[PDB]
């Protein structure tokens, strides 16, 4: 079942669409490859693959949203002034987002 | 008696409006009928805007140029 | 007083920016429905035909539209061309200069300036 | 080929040849248009298709007949039918008077199939680049239409282009003698064939004078 | 006048107005007569440009035309 | 006769000596370490950053980072002292006269960039010449690519040796000149 | 009406004829190519000008060329539906 999950198509860009099988003869091929990436309807194989792609891509995007939520939570736990905001929310601006002191970017962080 | 360039021989295109003007391409075949106006068939590595890499040229539009070489059209 | 020129304005401004523009627009839309409307840019107008024929009636501009106009002695040109083609005629070729030129002048483009049929 | 007797669509209400179609606002606009195009065909089974004017339709097992405002809609429906292996469909243009003009399979053979008796209309016997330059045909029959020039005119202007680059060997046209020529048009000597001899001798005199003048400081 | 812009207010720039009339009505009428002449001539010129040259005049118009003696010289002097 | 007022403010050298051809002799400019505007601008920078610093706690990490920023600002002030700045702006200038021996000269960055840019272009051209295929442009031959990238260091000599030996350029009669402009 | 011209470089593809949405083009016998056929445009009065024929033509430069003439438009060349010019 899973023995067909192979990396052999990773190097073969544009495999999913039969209009890209002729090879990258022009730079339009690159843009077409990016344009047809999520167009599961027009890609090669039967309708069952369309359903599999749609559902699994939905799950992957859901994982991406969960990763974004996790990043926000870690920023709030380890890169934030949420403690003093809890103690006095009317005098402290929320801040879970710092900037590194490079190229003077230090000027972006402000007194919260 | 064969007429035109030999098969598989590189020719330089002399058609001014051709996408491959002054380029080079292998001769696929040459039609031997004297009634054919554009008998020479030439294939190219570089496709034109219609994504076509082959075209038929006249007997007076191919000059039997040498092989392209490294980094040369 | 510094005014007293407004007596001219109270007539001219309403006139030239309301009466004249409205009359001009009405006259233009009326002119749009003449058979002569825009006869210099719109194909197939009667006046264009009359002007072209009037030009053709002038003795100087009779053979002006002919792209081959200019040959002072076309018979000499044709004879020289025929002589030059005779020495270069390929083997037992049966094409003469006269019919070759006659068939090279006659093309088949029925849909060229077919708008010269209404006016 | 025999043209059918396609009646005007305003006089053939409720015909058995009409396929069952839903009917939409996309149909031909009556009360403003009188030119209608009609396409007829014979089918084998009541296969559903799509009308060019919105909405679907079901053919009849026998004859079929549809009316459209534009020939393009009829041709689109013809391609759709031909995809379903339905040949023998004919497209007619109906004039306002009711005159029936047989249009699409004009000679009875589809245009993609070679048929004897046809002649290449609007054919040009050279590569597309062989057309004469627009600048050459100014104020001639082809003022802004260099692609309409007959091949003889194209060759003539090509020869003129070849000639008018060897500047030193050209012949400057003599300046006309306005003051002493130009009598009333009734004052002519006729003798047209003698006029070309006069041309020859006058041009010979001009060329001899030019050669003599040039051979003074050259 | 209610001035706008910083410079007019901070420099006191003013726009004087003559208390007299400028031009009397007679002078304006004198200008309007020649303006009407221009107008009539311009309408005629517009008509002539719209209709263009008529080459067929030699069949109907009287006279026999004329080329000025300098125009002939300019013709035969070259181009 | 006071060229400053004659020309509406701008002043002219009025002296023709080779010693004034250097940028350092310009009367528009002045060394930054003795320019009032330079002092005022960097003092204002120090004042603003210090005023921001006092807003935070003494023992916080933000205080230490602001101390580091203050040290960086003072180092910038002392480092640009030899750089030339205008007698009215205080902002140090960049010398683009090919001087080669002044602070802030554009000759050294120009030389460095031209070398590395020629290196990049030469590596790309070498890879394209040695991979005369479209398949090798989408699926890069990484060993050959890095070989060309490393080999590109000798571009200023190899490129010239190809220019003079007829191996860089190609005659116009071998590439598509462009659209036809005539035939008839 | 536009102007659709067929040049000698035609190789009898029939693709231009098939791509035409108003039956302007047709195939005629000829002797200038291995296909013994060239295109023709006997009914350019029905040429809307979509230039699909030019898209379908595979010769190096199109053997069929459509020249747009906007000051020439007829009801057929404009694809008028709501309005009749006859
Ligand atoms: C749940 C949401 C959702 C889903 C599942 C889809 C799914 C799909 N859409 Mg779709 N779409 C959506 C929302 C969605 N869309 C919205 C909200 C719009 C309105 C803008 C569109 C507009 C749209 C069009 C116009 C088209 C599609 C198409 C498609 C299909 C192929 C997409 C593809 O391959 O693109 C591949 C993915 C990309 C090219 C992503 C590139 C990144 C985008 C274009 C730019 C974003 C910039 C970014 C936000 C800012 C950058 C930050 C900056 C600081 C640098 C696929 C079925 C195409 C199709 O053919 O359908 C069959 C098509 O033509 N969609
Ligand atoms: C998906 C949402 C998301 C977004 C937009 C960010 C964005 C950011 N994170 Mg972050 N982070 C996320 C998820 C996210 N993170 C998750 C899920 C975790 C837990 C594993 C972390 C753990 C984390 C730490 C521990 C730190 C950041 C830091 C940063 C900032 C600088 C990143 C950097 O140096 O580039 C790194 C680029 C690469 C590694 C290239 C790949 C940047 C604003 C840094 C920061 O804010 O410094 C003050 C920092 O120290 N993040
Ligand atoms: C040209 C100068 C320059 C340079 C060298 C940088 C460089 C940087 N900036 Mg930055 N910045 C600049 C100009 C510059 N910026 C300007 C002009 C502004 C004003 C708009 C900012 C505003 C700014 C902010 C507000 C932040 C940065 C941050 C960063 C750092 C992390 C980038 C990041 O979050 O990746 C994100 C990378 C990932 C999330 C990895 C994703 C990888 C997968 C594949 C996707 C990076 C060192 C961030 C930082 O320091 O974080 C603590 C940050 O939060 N910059
Ligand atoms: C370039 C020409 C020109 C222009 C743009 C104006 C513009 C103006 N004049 Mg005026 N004027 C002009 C020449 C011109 N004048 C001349 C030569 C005279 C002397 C006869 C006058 C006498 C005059 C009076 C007495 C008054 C104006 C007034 C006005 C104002 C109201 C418009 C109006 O009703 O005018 C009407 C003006 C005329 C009928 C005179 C003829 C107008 C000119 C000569 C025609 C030029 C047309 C030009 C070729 C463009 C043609 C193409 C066009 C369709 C785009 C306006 C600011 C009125 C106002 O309120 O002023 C404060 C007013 O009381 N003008
Ligand atoms: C304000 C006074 C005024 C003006 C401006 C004109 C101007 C014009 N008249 Mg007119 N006319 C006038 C008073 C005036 N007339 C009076 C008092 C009478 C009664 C005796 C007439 C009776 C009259 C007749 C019977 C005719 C004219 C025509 C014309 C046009 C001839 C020029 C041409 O060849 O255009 C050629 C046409 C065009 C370039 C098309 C555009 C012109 C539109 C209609 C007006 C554009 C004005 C613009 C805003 C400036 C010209 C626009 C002739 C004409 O061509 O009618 C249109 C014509 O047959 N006029
Ligand atoms: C067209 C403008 C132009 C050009 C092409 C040059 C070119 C050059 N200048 Mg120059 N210069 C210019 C304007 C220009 N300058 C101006 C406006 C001034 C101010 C008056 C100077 C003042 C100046 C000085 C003071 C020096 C140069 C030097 C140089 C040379 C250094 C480059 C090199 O390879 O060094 C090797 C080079 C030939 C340097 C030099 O002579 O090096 C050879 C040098 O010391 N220039
Ligand atoms: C440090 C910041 C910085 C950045 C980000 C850039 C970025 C850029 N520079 Mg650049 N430049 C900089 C500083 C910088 N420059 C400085 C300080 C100088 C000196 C004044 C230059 C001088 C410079 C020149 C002269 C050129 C660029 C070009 C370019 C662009 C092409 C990148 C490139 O080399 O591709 C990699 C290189 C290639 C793909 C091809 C090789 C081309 C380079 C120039 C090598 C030529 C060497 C040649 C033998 C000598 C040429 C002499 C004469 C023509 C100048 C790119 C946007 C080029 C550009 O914009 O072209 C449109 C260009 O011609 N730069
Ligand atoms: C700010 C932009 C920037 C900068 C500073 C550099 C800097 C550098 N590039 Mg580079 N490069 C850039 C953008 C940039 N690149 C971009 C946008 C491209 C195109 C994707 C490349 C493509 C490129 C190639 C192909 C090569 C370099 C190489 C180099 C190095 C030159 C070799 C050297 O001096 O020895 C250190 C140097 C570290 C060369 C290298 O690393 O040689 C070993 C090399 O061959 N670059
Ligand atoms: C660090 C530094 C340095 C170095 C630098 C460098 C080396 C850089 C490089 C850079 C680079 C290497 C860059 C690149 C860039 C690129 C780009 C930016 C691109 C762009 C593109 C575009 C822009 C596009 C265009 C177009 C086309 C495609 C065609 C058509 C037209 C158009 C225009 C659209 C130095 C030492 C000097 C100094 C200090 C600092
Ligand atoms: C000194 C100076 C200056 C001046 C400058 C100049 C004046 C320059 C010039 C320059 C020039 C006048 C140049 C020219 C050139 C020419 C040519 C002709 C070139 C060519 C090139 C090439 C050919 C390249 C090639 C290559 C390489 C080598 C590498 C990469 C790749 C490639 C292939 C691209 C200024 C004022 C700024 C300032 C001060 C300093
Ligand atoms: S598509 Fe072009 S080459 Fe093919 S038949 Fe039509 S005109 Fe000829
Ligand atoms: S432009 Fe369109 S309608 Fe006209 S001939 Fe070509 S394909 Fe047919």
């Amino acid at each position: 079942i899973f023995r067909y999950i192979n990396t052999t198509l990773w190097a073969k860009a544009g495999h999913f669409n039969k209009a890209l099988s002729k090879g990258a003869k022009t730079t339009t091929w690159i843009w077409n490859l990016h344009d047809y990436a999520h167009d599961f309807d027009i890609q090669q194989r039967s309708t069952g693959l369309i359903a599999r792609k749609v559902f699994s891509s939905n799950l992957a995007h859901l994982s991406l949203v969960f990763f974004w939520i996790s990043g926000m939570h870690l920023h709030g736990a380890y890169l934030s002034n949420y403690d003093i905001w809890l103690k006095d929310p009317k005098s402290i601006t929320p801040s879970s987002h710092l900037a590194y002191s490079l190229i003077g970017q230090d000027i972006l962080n402000s007194y919260t | 008696p064969w007429v035109g360039p030999k098969k598989g021989s590189w020719v330089k295109i002399l058609r001014p409006e051709s996408y491959w003007f002054q380029q080079r391409g292998q001769v696929v075949n040459v039609n031997q009928k004297p009634e054919v106006k554009y008998p020479v068939t030439v294939k190219f590595d570089s496709v034109n805007y219609a994504n076509v890499n082959t075209n038929g040229y006249a007997l007076w539009e191919v000059i039997e140029a040498p092989a392209p070489g490294p980094g040369e059209v | 007083k510094y005014g007293d020129q407004r007596k001219f304005a109270a007539v001219l401004v309403p006139l030239t920016t309301l009466v004249f523009p409205a009359v001009a627009m009405g006259m233009f839309v009326l002119y749009s429905f003449q058979e002569d409307a825009f006869w210099r840019i719109v194909p197939g107008t009667k006046r264009a035909r009359e002007l072209d024929e009037a030009w053709r009636e002038h003795p100087l501009f009779a053979n002006s539209k002919d792209p081959l106009d200019g040959l002072i002695n076309p018979d000499d040109y044709e004879k020289g061309l025929e002589e030059a083609w005779e020495r270069a005629k390929p083997a037992g070729s049966t094409v003469t200069v006269k019919d070759k030129l006659k068939q090279l002048s006659k093309q088949n483009n029925p849909h060229w300036e077919s708008w010269r049929a209404m006016s | 080929v025999v043209a059918e007797a396609i009646p005007r669509p305003e006089d053939l209400l409720d015909s058995p040849k009409f396929p069952m179609f839903e009917g939409s606002t996309g149909g031909y606009m009556s009360r403003s248009t009188r030119e209608r195009h009609a396409i007829t065909w014979t089918a084998k089974g009541q296969a559903k298709f799509e009308m060019p004017t919105g909405g679907f339709a079901i053919m009849n097992q026998g004859e079929n007949l549809c009316y459209f405002r534009k020939k393009e809609q009829c041709i689109a429906l013809g391609k759709q039918l031909r995809k379903m292996k339905i040949e023998n469909y004919k497209i007619y243009r109906l004039k306002k008077d009711g005159t029936v003009i047989f249009m699409h399979p004009a000679d009875g053979v589809f245009p993609e199939k070679v048929n004897k008796g046809r002649v290449q209309v609007n054919g040009r016997p050279f590569t597309i680049r062989g057309n004469p330059q627009q600048s050459e045909l100014k104020f001639t029959k082809y003022q802004g239409k260099g692609y309409e020039a007959d091949p003889l005119t194209t060759m003539f202007v090509k020869a003129r282009v070849m000639a008018f680059a060897d500047v030193p060997n050209l012949f400057a046209l003599p300046q006309p003698n306005m003051d002493e020529l130009v009598p009333a048009e009734e004052v002519d000597k006729y003798t047209r064939q003698e006029y070309t001899t006069r041309m020859m001798e006058a041009l010979k005199r001009v060329q001899d004078d030019r050669a003599a003048k040039a051979a003074k400081s050259l | 006048r209610v001035p706008g812009g910083k410079r007019t207010q901070e420099l006191g720039l003013v726009i004087p107005m003559a208390d007299e009339d400028g031009l009397t009505d007679g002078q304006v009428a004198g200008l309007f007569v020649i303006a009407l002449v221009v107008f009539i001539s311009a309408m005629d010129l517009a008509k002539t440009m719209y209709n263009g040259i008529n080459p067929a005049k030699f069949k109907t118009s009287k006279g026999k035309g004329y080329i000025s003696p300098l125009v002939k010289r300019y013709i035969e002097n070259g181009f | 006769a006071k060229p400053l007022e004659m020309f509406g403010g701008v002043d002219i050298d009025l002296e023709d000596t080779p010693a004034h051809w250097t940028i350092k002799a310009s009367p528009v400019l002045e060394p930054c370490k003795d320019n009032k505007k330079f002092h005022k601008k960097l003092k204002d920078e120090l004042y603003k950053v210090k005023k921001n610093q006092q807003k935070f706690a003494e023992g916080s990490a933000a205080y230490a980072r602001f101390n580091k920023k203050i040290k960086m600002i003072e180092l910038r002030e002392t480092a640009y002292g030899d750089r030339l700045c205008g007698k009215k702006d205080g902002l140090p200038r960049t010398i683009a006269t090919g001087e080669w021996n002044v602070r802030g000269s554009a000759m050294w960055p120009a030389a460095i960039f031209l070398y590395i840019a020629g290196w990049i272009g030469w590596a790309g051209r070498s890879y394209l010449i040695r991979t005369n295929d479209a398949a090798k442009e989408i699926n890069i031959d990484v060993p050959l690519a890095v070989t060309c990238m490393a080999s590109g260091f000798s571009w200023p000599v190899a490129a010239w040796q190809e220019i003079v030996n007829g191996e860089m350029a190609v005659p116009n009669d071998q590439i598509h000149n462009g659209g036809p402009w005539n035939q008839s | 009406s536009h102007a659709v011209k067929i040049y000698d470089t035609c190789i009898g593809c029939t693709l231009c004829v098939r791509a035409c949405p108003t039956d302007v083009l047709e195939m005629v016998p000829a002797s200038i190519n291995a296909a013994k056929q060239v295109a023709s445009s006997p009914r350019v009065e029905d040429c809307v000008g979509c230039k699909r024929c030019e898209t379908a033509c595979p010769t190096d430069f199109l053997s069929i060329r459509v020249y747009l003439q906007d000051n020439e438009e007829t009801q057929y060349s404009l694809g008028l539906d709501l309005v009749d010019w006859s």
